[PDB]
C-alpha cells in the first residue's frame, strides 16, 4: 500500500540539447545511464517518491527536446524547475540565461530553479569553472550544483535539495 | 599534381590484440594492448622537462584525478606560487601565454599550462576516459569495428600530439 504520500512535486527539466537531461532523470529515478541515448522524442516524465524532513515528497519529474514546440503544456503546473548546462560546453551555459527568460515567461514566477551542472566527470574537458556558473546562479538568486549523470555524482543531492526546498517553500504558504 | 587517396585498414595484430581485450576488458597497467599504448603513445606523450610534475600528471591522469580548467584574464590574484603563470608553462618551462591551468589532486593548487601540453594532456585523457567506458558497460551501440578505429583514432591524436603537432582554439 506505498505509492501512498502527503505531497506532490511536478518539477521540468530545461536546457540545451545533449546536456544529460534525460540521463539526470534516468539516474534519479531508475539509476540508469545511457552513453549513447539520442535527442528526446515528444515530452516524457517519471516518479519516485523520497523523504524530506519527515514529510512524504513523491517527485515527478519531467523531461523534453532541447532545441516551435507546443511549450506552455510543459511548463504548467510546474512547481520546481532544472536549468540543465553542459560543464564541457560553454556555449550550454551562455544560453542559461535564455533557457531562464522562457522559464519565467511561460511558466511560473515563484517556481524554484536550480543550476546544473551536468557531466563534471569530464574534468580535463571542463568548459565551464565553477566559479563564473556559482557567480551567476548566486546573482541570480538561482541554486547551484555541479552533478555526474555517468558517475551518480550529486544527482540524488540535486533533486533533494530542490524537493526540499521546494517543500519548504509549500510549508510556509 | 598527381591525387594521392586516403586510405585506411586495419592492422591485423593491433586489431586481434584489441579484439581479445575486448572479450575481456581490463584497465591492467601490464595487459599487453594497453602495455603497447603506455610505451608508444602515453609515456612519450606526457614526457615533459619538469618531469616530477610530468609524472605526477601522468599518475593523476590514470587515477583521473586530473582536472583542466580554462584561465580566464584577470589583473588580480591571491599568490602562493613552479606552478608557473600566465607568463609560463608549468610543465615545459618556458613563455608562452597560457590559457589553462592544471590541478592534480583536487587536493592540489593550480600549474599554469601551454595550449600544446594541454593537447597532448587532453589527448591521453581522452583515450583513458573512452577506454574505461568500454571496460564497463557503457558502449553497447557501436560495433567492435567501430571500437577499434575509435582506438585508433585516439592513438593518432596522441601520436600527433608526441611530435608536436597540435590543435588549439
Ligand atoms: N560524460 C558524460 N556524458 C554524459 C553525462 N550525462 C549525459 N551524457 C551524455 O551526453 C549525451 C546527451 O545526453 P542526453 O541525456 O540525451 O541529453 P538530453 O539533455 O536528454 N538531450 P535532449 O535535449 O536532446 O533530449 C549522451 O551521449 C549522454 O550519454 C554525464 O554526466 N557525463
Ligand atoms: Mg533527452
Amino acid at each position: 500500500a506505498s505509492d501512498e504520500y502527503d505531497y506532490l512535486f511536478k518539477v521540468v527539466l530545461i536546457g540545451d540539447s545533449g546536456v544529460g537531461k534525460s540521463n539526470l532523470l534516468s539516474r534519479f529515478t531508475r539509476n540508469e545511464f545511457n552513453l549513447e541515448s539520442k535527442s528526446t522524442i515528444g515530452v516524457e516524465f517519471a516518479t519516485r517518491s523520497i523523504q524530506v524532513d519527515g514529510k512524504t515528497i513523491k517527485a515527478q519529474i519531467w523531461d523534453t527536446a532541447g532545441l516551435r514546440a507546443i511549450t506552455s503544456a510543459y511548463y504548467r503546473g510546474a512547481v520546481g524547475a532544472l536549468l540543465v548546462y553542459d560543464i564541457a560546453k560553454h556555449l550550454t551555459y551562455e544560453n542559461v540565461e535564455r533557457w531562464l527568460k522562457e522559464l519565467r515567461d511561460h511558466a511560473d514566477s515563484n517556481i524554484v530553479i536550480m543550476l546544473v551542472g551536468n557531466k563534471s566527470d569530464l574534468r580535463h574537458l571542463r568548459a565551464v569553472p565553477t566559479d563564473e556558473a556559482r557567480a551567476f546562479a548566486e546573482k541570480n538568486g538561482l541554486s547551484f550544483i555541479e552533478t555526474s549523470a555517468l558517475d551518480s555524482t550529486n544527482v540524488e543531492a540535486a533533486f533533494q535539495t530542490i524537493l526540499t526546498e521546494i517543500y519548504r517553500i509549500v510549508s510556509q504558504k | 599534381q598527381p591525387i594521392v587517396k586516403d586510405c585506411k585498414e586495419a592492422d591485423l595484430s593491433l586489431y586481434n590484440e584489441f579484439r581479445l581485450w575486448k572479450d575481456e576488458p581490463t584497465m591492467d597497467r601490464t595487459c599487453p594492448f594497453l602495455d603497447k599504448i603506455y610505451q608508444e603513445d602515453i609515456f612519450p606523450c606526457l614526457t615533459f622537462s619538469k618531469s616530477e610534475l610530468a609524472s605526477a600528471v601522468l599518475e593523476a591522469v590514470e587515477n583521473n584525478t586530473l582536472s583542466i580548467e580554462p584561465v580566464g584574464l584577470q589583473p588580480i590574484r591571491f599568490v602562493k606560487a613552479e606552478c608557473g603563470g600566465p607568463k609560463k608553462c608549468a610543465l615545459t618551462g618556458q613563455s608562452k601565454s597560457c590559457k589553462h591551468r592544471i590541478k592534480l589532486g583536487d587536493s592540489s593548487n593550480y600549474y599554469y599550462i601551454s595550449p600544446f601540453c594541454r593537447y597532448r594532456i587532453t589527448s591521453v585523457c581522452n583515450f583513458f576516459t573512452y577506454i574505461r567506458y568500454i571496460q564497463q558497460g557503457l558502449v553497447k551501440q557501436q560495433d567492435v569495428d567501430q571500437m577499434f578505429w575509435e582506438v585508433m583514432q585516439l592513438r593518432k591524436e596522441m601520436s600527433l600530439a608526441k611530435l608536436g603537432y597540435f590543435k588549439e582554439e
